[PDB]
């Protein structure tokens, strides 16, 4: 792979039905979430992360924009997912702080599910690394 | 790469079924967080969104479709298909399949298209034409023509005085009636020097009811 | 559902601008207009997405807005590749989607025509033979993107009405046809019968009488 930059998109449990801010936002903006990802864990080898480099602490706040735009109560989990050609690297060390090398690592197809400030991404980002296939 | 094929009929009776299939080729189909969707034009008017299905298997159809209308998925040979019920003459469109995403900077907009397929409807079985003049007179220039009204299926060919005259000459698309039958018109202008006097024929052939018609034009 | 005009041209170089007007439903509700590009014959092509973005691959000179309710398509620069009909799109509520009626893009090369309107009533044959038909014959008009409306008297009809879609000539210029059947009955129970062409703002009408 290369470690890269691409367009992501989001996935929700969204209610199509109902008023709460932004499940209005997501039923909009976001697709529906698949009940079983994948995960496929990284045999042996290693690979260098940087949460203060990571392009999706940049489209993130984007999408936080145009929600507060049309906003105007409870949140939903939403979820940033990648498109075909691409996947995105999860860390899964214990005692990593953001940066530097990471020896469990997976990948997954879309990030867990986030309560909604790029620091409060970063604060759930900071495992999360995009690279083309 | 990907690409979208639409296969189906092009005739179809009213009061039947249309049925086509879409088969993406590039290309993920599945695979994607994209919506699958069906969009007809009506040749000017012109535009329509029909409905379009999720990889989840969720379906989204328009509002306007009273049950007439499903959508379905073969997350296997990469391909997807619209059922429209009950159709009626009304129903007769081209009809794209399209690619919708819910990526960020193209939310809700259609990415990729199919080139389109011709769908038809009608009862009519085979017809020959009723070729009837268009005459000028003084009601230079004059205009003149043959109006080959209700015949079926297209196509048909019209031509002047047996191709001798072949400027100043313009045949038209053909025209789909409520009726179901097609109608067009040719038409030439001349010097009106020559009306009571040059002589003008129109030579209509269809060959799907093996006629061939030639009409007289001439003047009042 | 949505409105946009019918022609819209310019000359090579200039800059050309169309409108897409909808409700605070449908565009103003949402950031979602998108706008496609159709040459003939061929596949459509997204151009713009979410009000004002351009997909890869699609020149710097496309550009999008929206004012109120008006969605805005311009098109900086013009070159003969542009000469097409463009259409606009806009998601409406919880899934649902409406377009506009498409505008015809033309590059001028060659100078403008009004349409040559000639209006043939019904043959003997024809009458003769039960049935009437009106053949509007729309003729020398350039740009090739005209509108045609009917009337009985001087009131308008759209029962039993077909059109064509405008075609070139041998001269590189546009004709088309409509037509307006209908029973000898209703040929000579009204007084005139009227078929009109918009062209670009200007509206001809020519009349013919039983």
């Amino acid at each position: 792979w290369k470690d890269a930059d691409t367009t992501l998109f989001c996935a929700s449990d969204a209610k199509a039905h109902e008023t709460e801010c932004h499940n209005v936002w997501a039923t909009h903006a976001c697709v529906p979430t698949d009940p079983n990802p994948q995960e496929i864990h990284l045999e042996n080898v290693t690979e260098n992360f940087n949460m203060w480099k990571n392009n999706m602490v940049e489209q993130m706040q984007e999408d936080v924009i145009s929600l507060w735009d049309q906003c105007l109560f409870d949140p939903i989990p939403i979820h940033y997912c990648t498109p075909a050609g691409y996947v995105i690297l999860k860390c899964n060390d214990k005692n990593f702080n953001g940066t530097g090398p990471c020896k469990n690592v997976s990948s997954v197809q879309c990030t867990h599910g986030i309560k909604p400030i790029k620091d409060n991404w970063r604060s759930e980002l900071y495992k999360y690394k995009v690279v083309q296939i | 790469q990907v690409q979208l094929q639409e296969s189906g009929p092009g005739l179809v009776k009213p009061s039947q079924t249309l049925s086509l299939s879409c088969t993406v080729s590039g290309g993920s189909s599945s695979s994607g967080a994209h919506y699958w969707s069906w969009i007809r034009q009506y040749p000017g008017k012109g535009l329509e969104w029909i409905g379009y299905i999720h990889y989840s298997g969720n379906t989204y159809y328009n509002p306007s479709l009273k049950s007439r209308i499903t959508i379905s998925q073969h997350t296997s040979e990469n391909q997807f298909s619209l059922k429209l019920n009950s159709v009626t003459v009304a129903d007769t469109a081209v009809y794209y399949c399209a690619r919708g995403t819910r990526l960020r900077t193209l939310r809700n907009a259609f990415d990729i298209w199919g080139q389109g397929t011709m769908v038809t409807v009608s009862s009519a079985s085979t017809k020959g034409p009723s070729v009837f003049p268009l005459a000028p007179s003084s009601k230079g220039t004059a205009a003149l023509g043959c109006l080959v009204k209700d015949y079926f299926p297209e196509p048909v060919t019209v031509s002047w005085n047996s191709g001798a005259l072949t400027s100043g000459v313009h045949t038209f698309p053909a025209v789909l009636q409520s009726s179901g039958l097609y109608s067009l018109s040719s038409v030439v202008t001349v010097p009106s020097s020559s009306l009571g006097t040059q002589t003008y024929i129109c030579n209509v052939n269809h060959k799907p009811s093996n006629t061939k018609v030639d009409k007289r034009v001439e003047p009042k | 559902v949505l409105t946009q005009p019918p022609s819209a041209s310019g000359s090579p170089g200039q800059s050309v601008t169309i409108s897409c007007t909808g409700t605070s439903s449908d565009v103003g509700g949402y950031n979602y207009v998108s706008w496609y590009q159709h040459h003939p014959g061929k596949a459509p092509k997204l151009i713009i997405s979410e009000v004002n973005n351009r997909p890869s691959g699609v020149p710097d000179r496309f550009s999008g807005s929206k004012s109120g309710n008006t969605a805005s398509l311009t098109v900086s620069g013009l070159q003969a590749e542009d000469e097409a009909e463009y259409y606009c799109s806009s998601y409406t509520d919880i899934h649902n989607f409406v377009f506009g009626g498409g505008t015809k893009l033309t590059v001028l090369g060659q100078p403008k025509a009004a349409p040559s309107v000639t209006l043939f009533p019904p043959s003997s044959e024809e009458l003769q033979a039960n049935k009437a038909t009106l053949v509007c014959l729309i003729s020398d008009f350039y740009p090739g993107a005209v509108t045609v409306a009917w009337k009985a008297d001087s009131s308008p009809v759209k029962a039993g009405v077909e059109t064509t879609t405008p075609s070139k000539q041998s001269n590189n210029k546009y004709a088309a046809s409509s037509y307006l059947s209908l029973t000898p009955e209703q040929w000579k129970s009204h007084r005139s019968y009227s078929c009109q062409v918009t062209h670009e703002g200007s509206t001809v009408e020519k009349t013919v009488a039983p």
